RNA sequence: UCUGAGAGUUUGAUCCUGGCUCAGGAUUAACGCUGGCGGCAUGCCUAAUACAUGCAAGUCGAUCGAAAGUAGUAAUACUUUAGAGGCGAACGGGUGAGUAACACGUAUCCAAUCUACCUUAUAAUGGGGGAUAACUAGUUGAAAGACUAGCUAAUACCGCAUAAGAACUUUGGUUCGAAUCAAAGUUGAAAGGACCUGCAAGGGUUCGUUAUUUGAUGAGGGUGCGCCAUAUCAGCUAGUUGGUGGGGUAACGGCCUACCAAGGCAAUGACGUGUAGCUAUGCUGAGAAGUAGAAUAGCCACAAUGGGACUGAGACACGGCCCAUACUCCUACGGGAGGCAGCAGUAGGGAAUUUUUCACAAUGAGCGAAAGCUUGAUGGAGCAAUGCCGCGUGAACGAUGAAGGUCUUUAAGAUUGUAAAGUUCUUUUAUUUGGGAAGAAUGACUUUAGCAGGUAAUGGCUAGAGUUUGACUGUACCAUUUUGAAUAAGUGACGACUAACUAUGUGCCAGCAGUCGCGGUAAUACAUAGGUCGCAAGCGUUAUCCGGAUUU
């Protein structure tokens, strides 16, 4: 879902943070442990390795926020094109609008990457977008609709960003470019994308 | 619906009559052929076949089969 | 665009018995002259036939029909065509601009006549007093006003002359002018104005005495010159006639006959110039859509206003909704606004529909009578508008179904095709109520009179083909009963999973002051308290049924004193079944009797119909036992059953001649006497 | 134009006066997308002297871009 | 790059045959729970049941008489048509009941066919006669209207003349059931409208006319072959079969007639039975293949039904017509009218699929020299969460889990829960205002320059100048365009298969389950409170067809 509510419990349920610290930071306390009724000092009472896909695929898509709709339809899409398409698949998602917004430092978080998008306040190739499902390719230029550039949050977050070697940005113009494609190594290893390759029981 | 329905209905009415006419004016001369046959009633039936064969009465090809009809039979004689 | 002093939309009010359907139909038959209509040669041209009352009235129930006479065009409007009704006349004389009111003659009380002019003299609705049945034995114009006057005190002012008696009427004198003579006899088409004779033209300078001063103290011309003397002109005497009626101060009286079709073309003249134009009269006044509701006319002008009146089902169409206009043009096709509704009717297009057709027009004027076809939403009381105009609400009575009948549905598609047909009714006559009852499963519907009901079952069964016989209301009857031993309850048999044992005596006693009550008595270990629950659920949900005819038995008490279980069988439902069994015997036993609510009636006659209540009241072995006045009329508290108010409804109605009302409520439950009683035996 | 609402599309193609448009056709002649008109169309000029010549006149909308192209040109010299 | 995912279930325990069953899609799907949105489609699978109301295709006055009106004393010019005549009526749109077959495609032969019109092109558009619509008058009648008489014109109708060329015919030259060629016999072509010029005459320009020359186009026929189930259907067919003469079709033909003769098919199934519009194709599978043929296209059948015919190039014509069967309606009760398988709507059924929707703006068609005219064709609007897609209901900070609830029931503590409260930011949408599209500048029209037959010129060709075409649109879209977290979350399951259990009541009762199976007093299980997991403006639930299903 675009908006998980109270998405700190499933941090405790999964135990998958976001940057390295900021998703368990202790409000509360720092568990992992599952919550409701059905236990907080054993685990669950059904398990199967089908489940543990699902809590890894889960725990993939709720770092970076899919949708199951756009998520079949990027999986069709991914399917359209040749090549070793396991770790190009992870590439393409890492690849999303929001995605990228992210990796430029214009966006705390893919939840706020989506509000950002969607307010008017990105702009791709004079092209106003609000569908934050657009993947992007080498050398392409990304910018803010400098409209938006009065938010002392924005000027806060462009400065001290997140960078990534594979892409450039301007921490003071609030402008960047995806430069290359990214390395599967630099990215966490938490999940599998096998898991959910041979998940696809759909089609 | 249809503004001319009756416009051409009545038009051809008139035109039936008259086709009916030729038709039976023909139908008397290819009789008087089939009671006599000579060289100047088939010139009679070229010229009442070539008058009317050019109206929508009579096609081409029923003409040359009726015409080929009588010169076989005019041939013998 | 069109004259409006030449605009007028009449109609023509009269009672069943007198005339109604026979002087609309007949003045519109001689009035009767343009294309839409043209019942004259239409008429003349086919053989006569004749229909049943209720079918005629059906065929003649018309929304707008046009007619024609010198200058004016009149939009008659025919709503009643019961014996007569509410919600009809309060559409018609808030849809009018004026009326002619034709009185009972034939029959002295006039019923029915009475309410029509009721609901007028409340709105100050303009109308003219006329009598028909004057070519009948027992009505002169002399006696019905005084009748008139005695009965109500009107203060109404005689105009025309009858020439002879009840039989002799054949000639009328106009007061205003001379006296016109008749030169024809069928449609009254062929009338000249003589000079009136000696022997009478005195009379009417004497009337003119009388009438003339009449409508002279609201004038300051009139005054003058009756002080003087001085000849009034006709026409201001005429516009002083429009005055009063508008204003509410006299009421100019008529003499004709429409029976026998005496005076017509003098009478459309008269309507032509007494009668108020919407343009002749202040427009209507009706309460904007603000939050305050503010009373503002509609000053016939560009913007349109309407309220939708009338929608009537019509196959190959759908809805067909009669709607009267009080400001502007509404044009076919446009896009009107609902505020109750909210939202954007879409007009498909307007039609005039008449007595026998429907002509599709355009556009309709302020003031006029249409119907749209369209607008699949609105419903009744609703204002639309497509000229973007401050909507407005006007619906100045309602009435109460108060008439209740319960009728057996013989069928299941009977009942269904029953519920199609009411529910649409109900669109076409919203006073009534539709439900089905879950104390018997009848279908109750609830209306407001015998014709008005039989009509209504006469529709669903031409309209809607609903063909189903009458029923019978009936009373719940309730049951309660008298003390039982203690009482003996046994269960045993092998089923359940396993077998099932259970013996119990509690005592249950009935009683009307305290419900159920369960006491439990254990000191010696007899029962566990696990099967203390299972036993007082038990009985509650078997306190449901009765004996009897399965009547709820009410307000009785368990006293739980003995029990026995076996060993590891009997499993809680055995308790339950035994329970059960006690409770059916026990109602068995002690010969259980039955209870019905019990109304009070507060029925409304001054005095005049007194001995026949007490007679109808004893016709039910009733309760008459004196009188009491409230503050304007003596009203009678009667406490009657349930069971046998259905048909008093009719019997009442039917002693006191239509004039006598009253209220149902819930007096206090009593037990059933031993005549209702004979009945549950089996 | 044809095809998706609100989205011009009208192929060149040689159909007759007989039967409905998209339905049965003679040759694809090419194709104009009626989007943004700047002398944007796929054509073979060859089929179109075929079909001049030998009746069943083409549409009429496209007389613009064969005087552009000099089509009326190239046609009247077979009369001449 | 490509060809395949398994699981549960019978025994005291265990292997095998073997069924059931689920895990995946699509849905002329409904419907429950409700319920934001647009782009995008989709939308009577169901009574070929009957339909008021209009649309549903009508067009030509520079093709004609003939009058009304507009101007003009008048003479005269023009709008309209009451009509004639010309075209379009067969197209088109819808339906699938019939139809298991040349329906379909296939390679096709048409030594057997038509195609007005358009198109290449040859010959020319000559000379006469008589006509009725219309109009008027009478009968009768509400009209319906017919009857009777007169007057009329045409590019309307019937002769005649020449006919390059044509068919016919006899002779002379040819092909592998036929044509090519020489001469000769017979015979038949129209018509003028309008413009320029010319004293006039006449000539020239355009359209059209007539045969003729190319074609092109589709239609039709014949054929190879395939193309449902059906033996609980083995004899069947009599113009039926073979041939001959005559006749019919645009053609060939038992197509028909008359005569003679006796077949023909079938055991690889004739005939009969029930079904089905045929195909391309949709959906499923990994494929062969299976299912179906929603939107789409071609073809074909019918046009309330059964016979029948004219017209025209084109028919037995949805909406033309004659009659018969049957239906609906009006009537003056004498007589007739019409049939929405056209678009909506409607009557009914169905569980059910939207509005008695707007412009002909564009396209296309038809008619027109041309102004242009008609378009429920077409292009659009609306409605429905019906589907795909996207997208709101916020976002970062915010503690040792705020209050309260649930569990812990034991009372530590957790769950609710960074979610809260609160701080910070944000405006797609909500909200404020303006501009404002594309599509349509195509197409014709008027000025214009030149071009070629042409000449005395007028008229067609391109280059641009102008004339204009909008239901859409008040649209998309754009604009520190105003205010503002403000404008919006439901929902299947949580006993195993199969992502989800805590507590209680229930006592083989209430009930649940796709399979197994639980409930007879401790249910991981029924129900309830909470929480949880999966989706999400959708969630489920059934029928549907396929990988399982290799269970033909």
């Amino acid at each position: 879902m675009k908006y998980t509510g109270s998405i700190f419990k499933r941090s405790r349920r999964l135990g998958f943070s976001l940057l390295e610290n900021n998703k368990e930071f202790s409000k509360g306390k720092k568990r992992k442990t599952i919550p409701g009724q059905h236990g907080n000092r054993f685990r669950s009472s059904t398990m199967s390795g089908y489940a543990q896909q699902l809590q890894e695929k889960q725990r993939m898509q709720y770092m970076y926020g899919i949708t199951d709709k756009q998520f079949r339809r990027l999986f069709r899409l991914v399917l359209k094109q040749r090549g070793n398409l396991a770790v190009n698949l992870f590439r393409v998602l890492e690849s999303r609008l929001d995605n990228i917004v992210y990796r430029m430092g214009f966006a705390p978080t893919r939840r706020s990457a989506r509000q950002l998008v969607n307010h008017g306040h990105v702009l791709l190739n004079d092209r106003t977008v609000d569908t934050p499902s657009i993947i992007l390719n080498p050398g392409d230029k990304v910018r803010l609709k400098a409209k938006t550039i009065k938010i002392p949050i924005v000027k806060a977050a462009s400065e001290s960003g997140v960078v990534s070697p594979f892409v450039e940005t301007n921490n003071k113009t609030f402008e960047g470019t995806y430069v290359r494609f990214p390395e599967r190594s630099e990215l966490p290893a938490g999940i599998n994308e096998s898991y959910v390759v041979e998940w696809y029981k759909r089609l | 619906n249809i503004k001319s329905n009756e416009k051409r209905l009545r038009q051809n009415i008139k035109r039936n009559l008259n086709n009916k006419g030729q038709k039976t004016k023909l139908k008397t001369n290819v009789k008087n052929f089939h009671k006599e046959i000579n060289l100047d009633n088939l010139g009679n039936v070229y010229s009442q076949a070539d008058r009317l064969a050019r109206k929508g009465i009579i096609s081409t090809n029923r003409a040359r089969r009726l015409k080929s009809r009588n010169v076989a039979v005019l041939n013998k004689t | 665009t069109v004259d409006l002093i030449n605009f007028r939309n009449f109609g023509i009010m009269a009672h069943i018995d007198a005339g109604k359907t026979t002087t609309s139909e007949r003045i519109l038959f001689h009035s009767g002259r343009i294309h839409k209509i043209g019942e004259t040669h239409d008429g003349e041209s086919v053989m006569d036939w004749m229909e049943q009352e209720k079918e005629r009235g059906i065929t003649i129930t018309s929304a707008a029909t046009s007619v024609s006479w010198k200058n004016c065009s009149l939009n008659l409007i025919d709503t009643p065509g019961h014996v007569d009704f509410t919600v009809e006349v309060e559409r018609s004389l808030r849809v009018l601009d004026g009326a002619i009111a034709v009185l009972d003659a034939q029959m002295g009380v006039e019923p029915q006549t009475e309410t029509v002019w009721r609901q007028a003299s409340r709105y100050e609705v303009p109308r003219i007093i006329f009598v028909n049945k004057m070519d009948k034995t027992g009505a002169n114009f002399e006696r019905s006003v005084q009748s008139i006057q005695q009965r109500l005190g009107v203060k109404a002012v005689p105009i025309q002359l009858p020439i002879g008696a009840e039989n002799d009427f054949n000639g009328i004198i106009d007061l205003i002018e001379e006296k016109v003579y008749f030169f024809d006899g069928g449609k009254e088409e062929k009338a000249e104005e003589k000079p009136i004779p000696d022997q009478f033209k005195d009379q009417v300078k004497q009337m003119r005495a009388h009438l003339v001063e009449e409508v002279a103290n609201f004038d300051d011309q009139l005054m003058a010159d009756y002080l003087e003397g001085k000849e009034i002109s006709i026409a201001d005497i005429k516009r002083c006639i429009r005055k009063g009626v508008i204003g509410c101060q006299f009421f100019p009286v008529l003499c004709g006959s429409a029976f026998k079709n005496k005076g017509i073309k003098l009478l459309l003249d008269a309507v032509v110039d007494f009668l108020p134009s919407p343009v002749d009269v202040p427009q209507a006044k009706a309460y904007g859509e603000d939050g305050n509701e503010v009373l503002i006319s509609a000053s016939d002008d560009a913007p349109f206003v309407g309220l939708a009146f009338k929608v009537a089902t019509d196959p190959f169409v759908g809805r067909l909704t009669f709607v009267r206009v009080y400001s502007g043009v509404l044009k076919s096709g446009s896009y009107v606004k609902n505020v109750r509704k909210n939202k954007k009717e879409r007009v498909s297009r307007l039609v005039k529909m008449h007595a026998q057709n429907r002509n599709e027009i355009e556009e309709i004027r302020a003031g006029d009578i249409c119907a749209i076809i369209g607008l699949k939403d609105t419903t009744t009381g609703e204002t639309l508008v497509d000229d973007k105009i401050d909507v407005q609400l006007e619906a100045m009575q309602f009435a109460q179904p108060v008439i209740s009948l319960a009728v057996e549905p013989k069928t299941k598609a009977d009942q269904e095709k029953m519920s199609i047909a009411l529910s649409k009714l109900a669109e076409e006559d919203p006073t009534f109520k539709t439900f089905t009852d879950p104390e018997t499963g009848q279908t109750i519907i609830a209306g407001m009179g015998e014709l008005h009901l039989d009509i209504l079952v006469d529709r669903m069964r031409r309209e809607f083909k609903v063909e189903v016989n009458v029923g019978a209301p009936q009373v719940s009857f309730r049951e309660t009963f008298n003390k039982e031993s203690e009482v003996e309850g046994k269960y045993i048999k092998q089923s359940g999973g396993r077998g099932q044992y259970g013996h119990v005596k509690i005592r249950f006693e009935p009683n009307k002051d305290k419900g159920f009550e369960f006491v439990d008595k254990i000191v010696g270990g007899r029962i566990p308290r696990e099967y203390i629950k299972p036993v007082q659920a038990g009985l509650e949900n078997a306190m449901a049924s009765g004996p009897l005819a399965g009547y709820p038995m009410i307000d009785i008490k368990a006293t739980l004193f003995d029990g026995s279980f076996h060993e590891v069988d009997s499993s809680e439902m055995a308790f339950k079944i035994a329970a059960s069994l006690a409770l059916k015997e026990a109602g068995k036993v002690c010969s259980p009797v039955l209870l019905e609510p019990i109304m009070a009636i507060e029925v409304t006659v001054p005095e005049q119909y007194f001995g026949d209540t007490m007679g109808d009241i004893s016709s039910r072995r009733g309760l008459i036992e004196g009188t009491e006045q409230r503050d304007n009329v003596q009203v009678i508290k009667a406490k009657v059953p349930l069971k046998e108010m259905f048909g008093y409804a009719t019997d009442l109605r039917s002693f006191s001649q239509g004039r006598g009302n009253y209220v149902m409520q819930f007096s206090h439950y009593a037990e059933t006497p031993k005549s209702v009683v004979n009945e549950i035996i089996a | 134009r044809m095809g998706r609402v609100h989205y011009p599309t009208y192929r060149i193609v040689a159909v007759d006066s007989r039967v409905k448009r998209d339905g049965k056709y003679i040759a694809l002649i090419g194709h104009l997308n009626p989007a943004l008109k700047e002398n944007k169309c796929k054509i073979d000029e060859a089929v179109a002297l075929e079909w001049l010549n030998k009746g069943a006149k083409p549409t009429d909308t496209v007389r613009s871009l064969f005087s552009q192209t000099g089509l009326w040109k190239k046609f009247v010299e077979s009369k001449k």
